């Protein structure tokens, strides 16, 4: 297929952003996001189980109601 | 410009083609009437434009008991589907390959040939050939059969993958079905490329496991096998780090011709009231993955000596982590490979995270890993069958409804025959230099 | 102060409460629904159905009776299913046969052999005033629906 | 698609088709006047299986009534529901049998089939794709047991591929209806082995007890006798019918349930059964229905199943369930009692699910049970035929017609095979 | 391969519907609870 | 406090006593053709329009 | 989970069980009506063990009934708390057993058994998993003493692993209630002593001598007796149904209680119980408790503990207590009283503690002995027995269908024999 991103979170730069980086001094492979990165993608994350839950415990309530009526 | 094309066959296939469609068509955001909503070309991979909105699948129904069919056509996916690519009969083979093989299948197989024909024209980069047949079913594993060696020679070197669903070990629903699987097997055996084993039983005891539902339903597992498929298929119409092809599977995954049988895994699969109250970090999900317990076929692969891995990682993994969970794979003592084997994974990474569909049991998350290992743990199943199948057939018990269609008495005889050579081959292989 | 009680929270006999009355649909509220589609997107029982693609076999109750004249397939089903009838009791009897003597099976002449005839009528299910010639209905200029109208 | 025709004869199979009409008539829709009453779109989507259409609207049963006096034709045409068979449909005669199975199958059954073998070969003809054809009988009757069966060898060697189901009403000894019950049932069952594909025995005397034990209802009647007969008729072909999780036609059992071809005489049962002073205290799960379904006394015959042991079972489920339910449960049953499966055919039951259940309930079982404990009513059977057979009883009334002793002896030593051979798999093992 | 069951196991010949002398009864002690008599002795191993 | 409006049953307080104005039998259990059955007491409605 | 269900028979089984019932119910707060109405979320959690479930969330009991005669059933069934029971649950005769413990054995029980057989599996295989059985029965009867032993043989060579208790009334004879009742008791023993795993003895006269003295009220009755001995039936099983320190079933009092297995019999008390004239000058503590429980005229059989040595025994307390009271308690009473404990074990006292006590109560116990004592029942019995069956009495009515002299020789040898090795235990020194 195709490799459009470098890594799975950004895109490439854009030519003005790399400006020297011909001397091995620049890699941007040391993130200086990543602590932060994990801590706001948890959050999100957790909230999908809290949706989630409201998902099925209204699913379960729906099908307690059917063996209300047959009673 | 790359396609494949679905084969649904068996009310099995065709009730795990309705998940998997409903799947694919949500994760390419298509509605069900077939448009995108009322407010990128990796859809090509299973749809086609035509030109004028709506997109067409790329994908064949078959039946002969027009109830399946019937419904489909009523459901809300009419408009999605071409009207005449649904080939329904009009008697059921009831359980019997000798009609499904020579009496009714002959007279469907030309009109399913001419739609295959007619889809195949369309596509340019054909890459290959999914099929989809419940094994134990007379109409399923003899059409099943009939569409296999037909295209073999219509077609000759296109792949053909089969995801056959072989019946349990103790469990099951008809008393006349080992003897349509063994037919059925001796028929694929030299007519499909890959073979992926998916009996009912192991998926039975992941749901019950995990997904704690104590009154699970089949569409419980036409969804995780539509899971599967797409988590399979998302390498061609998804971008990725490290890419794979349909072709890079008999390139890596078969030692020799006559052994393409693989068993699956995947994960991880847990409920969304404990989803995520674990990290479900690479390294554990990628141990649950090989834990024996959750291998989707009901075999144990510590009896045994692996072949080859193939293991495909969708989210957001990286390959160093990747590597990580691999040493410790390789250093754990439990799982051993075979001896001409040095290194025997194949790794396959994608950026697409899976989609989860409502009213669905899983949880979306960032990371997940399906595993298809090809081992000489899988002769268990195969001896089983084969002492079910003798048992009966040591006092001819139902060869009648069989003779009586057309069908050879020593039919029967190369079939077993040819189990026998499977487990040669085998158990032959299997053993140390 | 007082002696043992039995009943607790003054629980009244479903003998004496009140009398029975018609909820006999109570739970029938989805018996008719099928679950190989539905409960994938819906949960209550599919509206009755009112197009159909081609080759959808199974008894489109209009076709045989009235041989249909010359159309395409989906647009006499839609016709016939779209046509009122097909439903409705003018008569009111129930499916059950409950009900069967509130309706007195009549037929609405006096046959006499006295001196002629006898032979009768035929039953009014034959057409009348409608006899219209065929190059008519079949050739109208533009006075029909818009074949691709469809508002958005 | 796949329809069949009903063909009865003989007033217990009049009396059967009474019921079984009103019920299917009940579970589509369809009022006493022939015109469409349906709640949801499913009471007519496969309405064509069982009722041919006529123009005003209205349906019409695909049934043939065919018997040799037309009193009890006339009784049941003036009941409810007994406007919907077509007049033409009627085939009588003048005289009657008189419990002669001779009567009954030689001397003027066999000049009055002509018209309704023409009535049938044309419904036949009209209907597009066959199924096959089911009959409803007794055997303790001569012109039932006789005219009914000469119409069963008639229409097998002209369909041979088309299925062939019979309900037989056979007689048990213990009450006795008819005091020459063991002659003409013997010449029944000599003559339905060899043609009939499937035979589902029903006993007078099980449904006697099924309805005081069971319902424990004060004052049953031939009514309600009709009206399980019917529930049990139409569970099983409801799947094939409505939409289910795994269909399952007539074809597939027949396939799955007779090992042998000269095996296919069936008991079945019905599920779930209870008194009305208890229906509030039972609940309606898969193990309650299941364990009333395997239990010895809801069978419909008085061959007690635990005399033997079950060469294969069948179960049809009516309702919404989880198959894991079903299956696991299905297992347990057949794990628990290896002493009562024959162990040299593993996983030897059978089972389908189908959506729509009986109405008024959520979930129904149908089953179906080729045991080798139903050779004691064919000994039973046998020891009174000879036994009354061999001082010459009655035995000039059969002579009288032309019939020979040389028939007699030839049917007695076909079921005394058919026991022998029928016993013989009862101790087979591996 | 042999999964030994202990105390309940789940294989029976006349669980659910198996059920179709004056002179005999049990003699002395053939009941389990009876019979205060002990088994005979064996050195055994342990360390394996 | 809440003390309790009645005698919780305990082996000294039931106090059962069987001066009656006439103790008769009543006869609910049936056994006939050895078929077990029952009278339907506490089961009996009376009547409606229905 | 670990469910037990129950069964009873004759007139002392059908009361015992009345009682016992609506005790249990009232313990769980459930109505006479079968809808629960309990105020706390506990008695909810472990409500399977006793009671099924039912469409609409009512419960009922898994308990079966028993009896030759419907009399008893027929009387129960109006009292109060009698709709829980269902009708299937009774089984019943039509006959009697006229006090005859072989009619009640060999010709009446024999085919009326399978009935009760089939329900007491059918709920056996039903529950999920079943801890055990227990029963109740009187000895001196002739349809409890010989049906409730028959069954108990029966259900023991179908159910070896599954746990057993009884509950017998042996007779006294200061209570002289049956002339017969030697023969009914010596066999009846004889039968018990190989099958039941537990015991426990009641007696008429100790429940007398407990109603007179200690509750010191004017007018007993039978419902008081019964009431008694339900709660002591309640008490053991308290542990299995509610939470506390120290967990304790059925099977772990046995192992803790029974040294060898011929040895099974137990003698049982309850605490406290004083007079409404005595309640406000008695203190509740544990010390109060643990003197009342050791008392000898609070046991609840006719025999004199001090006249013998405890072998072992086990309390069962009822509240929120301190492990440090119960054991420096049961300490201090074990070692001031060195020689009524046996020399060869040290701590022959099992306890255990739960925290739910009896309604409108705070702390409550259960004792239950396994001591030497009881061999003076045993002893008097035989010789009662030997006396009256030198002159061969009322031998003719057991004699007259089918059973012999050489039975009741071996079942009087064993019953000496098991007095023989009883008593040589007491002797025993280290
Ligand atoms: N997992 C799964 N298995 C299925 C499904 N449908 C059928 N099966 C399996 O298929 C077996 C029976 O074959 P079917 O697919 O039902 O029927 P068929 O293959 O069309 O063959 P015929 O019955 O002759 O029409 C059963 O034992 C099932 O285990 C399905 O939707 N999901
Ligand atoms: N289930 C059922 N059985 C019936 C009915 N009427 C008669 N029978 C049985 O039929 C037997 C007598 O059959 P018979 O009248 O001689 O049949 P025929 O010769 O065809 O008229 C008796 O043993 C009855 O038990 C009925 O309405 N329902
Ligand atoms: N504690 C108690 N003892 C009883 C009860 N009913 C009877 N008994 C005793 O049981 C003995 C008679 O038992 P019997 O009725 O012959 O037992 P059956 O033959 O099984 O009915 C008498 O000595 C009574 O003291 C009761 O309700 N409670
Ligand atoms: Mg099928």
């Amino acid at each position: 297929m195709k490799r459009v991103k470098e890594s799975y979170f950004r895109e490439h730069s854009d030519w003005s952003d790399i400006n020297g980086c011909s001397g091995a001094k620049e890699f941007e492979g040391e993130d200086l996001a990543y602590d932060a990165r994990i801590k706001y993608q948890k959050e999100t994350q957790k909230q999908w189980i809290e949706q989630q839950i409201r998902e099925k415990k209204m699913r379960e309530e729906a099908e307690r109601n059917e063996e209300r009526a047959y009673a | 410009m790359r396609e494949v094309i679905s084969i649904h066959v068996g009310q099995g296939g065709i009730q795990v083609g309705n998940a998997c469609w409903e799947l694919f068509c949500l994760e390419h955001g298509i509605q069900p009437d077939g448009q995108m909503p009322s407010d990128d070309d990796a859809f090509n991979t299973f749809f086609s434009e035509t030109g004028a909105g709506k997109h067409v699948p790329r994908a064949v129904f078959l039946d002969l008991e027009p109830t399946v069919i019937d419904e489909v056509r009523t459901g809300t996916y009419r408009q999605l589907f071409h009207p005449e690519q649904l080939i329904s009969g009009k008697e059921d083979a009831a359980n019997n390959f000798a009609r499904g093989h020579y009496t009714i299948g002959k007279e469907i197989v030309d009109l399913c040939l001419d739609r295959i024909r007619k889809l195949a024209d369309n596509c340019t980069g054909l890459q290959g050939f999914l099929v989809f047949n419940s094994v134990g079913g007379g109409t399923g594993s003899g059409l099943g059969s009939l569409l296999l060696e037909r295209l073999s020679v219509d077609y000759g070197k296109k792949s053909k993958l089969g995801f056959t669903i072989y019946p349990s070990p103790q469990v099951s629903t008809a008393v006349v079905e080992p003897y349509n699987s063994i037919l059925s097997t001796h028929s694929l055996l030299e007519h499909t490329d890959v073979a992926v084993m998916l009996d009912n039983e192991a998926i039975y005891d992941i749901c019950r496991r995990n997904l704690d539902i104590e009154r699970p339903t089949y569409t419980n597992l036409n969804r995780l096998i539509a899971q599967v498929i797409s988590s399979l298929t998302a390498s061609l119409r998804f971008d990725g780090a490290l890419n794979v092809d349909i072709t890079e599977f008999q390139t890596n995954l078969v030692p020799y011709p006559r052994i393409h049988f693989m068993l699956s895994s995947y994960a991880p699969i847990i409920s969304a009231e404990k989803a995520y109250h674990e990290q479900l970090s690479v390294a554990e999900i990628t141990n649950s993955a090989f834990e024996p317990a959750n291998m989707m076929a009901k075999c144990d692969p510590r009896h045994g000596k692996y072949m080859a891995c193939s293991m495909m990682y969708r989210g957001d993994v990286v390959p160093k982590d990747v590597n990580a969970s691999i040493a410790t794979i390789k250093t754990k003592r439990t799982i051993q490979f075979v001896d001409w084997c040095p290194t025997g994974f194949k790794v396959g990474i994608n950026y697409q995270p899976p989609t989860v569909v409502p009213g669905g049991d899983l949880a979306k998350v960032m990371r997940a890993v399906c595993m298809i290992s090809n081992s000489t743990a899988i002769a268990e199943v195969f001896s089983r069958l084969d002492h079910k199948f003798d048992l009966m057939y040591a006092k001819r018990a139902f060869v009648h409804w069989y003779v009586g269609e057309g069908m050879e008495e020593g039919e029967f005889s190369e079939a077993r025959e040819d189990l026998a050579a499977l487990e040669k081959d085998y158990e032959e292989v299997g053993i140390e230099t | 102060q007082y002696a043992y009680d039995f009943n607790p929270a003054k629980t009244q006999s479903l003998q004496s409460r009140p009398i029975e009355h018609n909820k006999f649909s109570a739970w029938t509220g989805d018996q008719l629904y099928r679950t190989s589609y539905g409960t994938h997107w819906t949960s209550k029982p599919q509206e009755p159905k009112t197009h159909v693609p081609p080759g959808y076999a199974g008894y489109i109750p209009g076709l045989k009776p009235n041989n249909h004249y010359g159309a395409s397939y989906g647009e006499i089903a839609k016709n016939c299913l779209s046509n009122p009838k097909v439903a409705q009791n003018p008569f009111k009897l129930a499916s059950t046969g409950f009900n069967y003597q509130r309706h007195d099976f009549r037929d609405p002449s006096l046959t006499a052999t006295t001196h002629k005839f006898g032979a009768q009528t035929l039953l009014k299910n034959h057409p009348s005033i409608d006899q219209k010639s065929n190059q008519w209905q079949s050739q109208t200029h533009d006075s029909f629906r818009n074949p691709l109208h469809k508002p958005n | 698609m796949r329809e069949i025709v009903h063909i009865q004869g003989g007033q217990c199979g009049n009396q059967i088709g009474a019921k079984f009409w009103e019920v299917i008539s009940d579970e589509h829709g369809i009022d006493p006047t022939g015109t469409y009453h349906g709640d949801s779109d499913l009471q007519l989507e496969r309405i064509n299986v069982y009722y041919n259409e006529a123009t005003g609207g209205r349906y019409v049963p695909r049934a043939i009534l065919m018997d040799l006096e037309p009193g009890t034709m006339d009784s049941v045409r003036a009941g409810p529901f007994g406007q919907l068979f077509r007049p033409d449909n009627f085939v009588f005669g003048q005289t009657g049998a008189g419990n002669n199975w001779a009567k009954g199958h030689y001397t003027e059954g066999a000049e009055l089939i002509d018209s309704v073998l023409d009535v049938v070969r044309k419904e036949a003809e009209g209907c597009d794709c066959l199924q096959g054809f089911q009959i409803t009988h007794s055997l303790g009757g001569g012109t039932g047991s006789g005219m009914g069966t000469l119409l069963i060898s008639k229409v097998r060697e002209e369909y041979p591929d088309r299925i062939m189901e019979t309900f037989s009403v056979v007689p048990s000894p213990k009450v006795s209806d008819t005091v020459v019950e063991p002659y003409n049932a013997t010449l029944s069952v000599h003559q339905l082995v060899e043609n009939a594909d499937e035979c589902m025995v029903i006993d007078n005397e099980a449904l006697y007890d099924i309805c005081f034990r069971t319902l424990k209802l004060t004052t049953p009647t031939y009514g309600d006798l009709n009206h399980l007969v019917s529930a049990a008729m139409s569970g099983v072909t409801c799947c094939l019918r409505f939409p289910g999780q795994l269909n399952s036609d007539l074809r597939k059992l027949a396939v799955n349930l007779i090992p042998f071809p000269r095996l296919h005489f069936f008991m079945i049962g019905f599920a779930p059964l209870t008194s009305r002073g208890s229906q509030q205290y039972r609940a309606l799960t898969v193990p309650e229905l299941t364990q009333q379904m395997f239990d010895a006394k809801n069978m419909m015959c008085a061959a007690d199943p635990r005399h033997g042991r079950y060469l294969t079972a069948s179960a049809l489920f009516r309702g919404r369930m989880s198959t894991k339910e079903v299956d696991e449960q299905m297992l347990n049953v057949q794990n628990k009692n290896s002493s009562y499966f024959v162990e040299w055919i593993p996983n030897n039951i059978k089972s389908s699910i189908c959506d729509i259940p009986p109405k008024g309930l959520k979930m129904a079982v149908t089953f179906v049970g080729n045991s080798t404990a139903i050779q004691e009513m064919f000994k039973r059977v046998a020891e009174q035929f000879t036994a009354m057979f061999r001082r010459k009883a009655f035995l000039h009334w059969y002579t009288g017609e032309g019939m020979d002793e040389m028939e007699f002896t030839e049917a007695e030593s076909n079921m005394n095979d058919l026991v022998s051979e029928y016993q013989q798999y009862q101790d087979a093992t591996a | 391969f042999e999964l030994s069951k202990g105390p309940h196991s789940h294989k029976d010949f006349c669980s659910t519907f198996g059920r179709v002398s004056t002179s005999d009864f049990r003699k002395k002690n053939t009941g389990t609870m009876g019979s205060n008599k002990l088994p005979i002795i064996k050195p055994f191993k342990y360390a394996d | 406090y809440n003390l309790p409006k009645t005698v919780p049953l305990l082996p000294g307080h039931c106090f059962p006593d069987h001066l009656k104005e006439s103790h008769h039998k009543t006869q609910q259990f049936t056994l006939v053709n050895n078929v077990h059955c029952e009278k339907t007491n506490y089961i009996e409605e009376k009547n409606d329009p229905y």
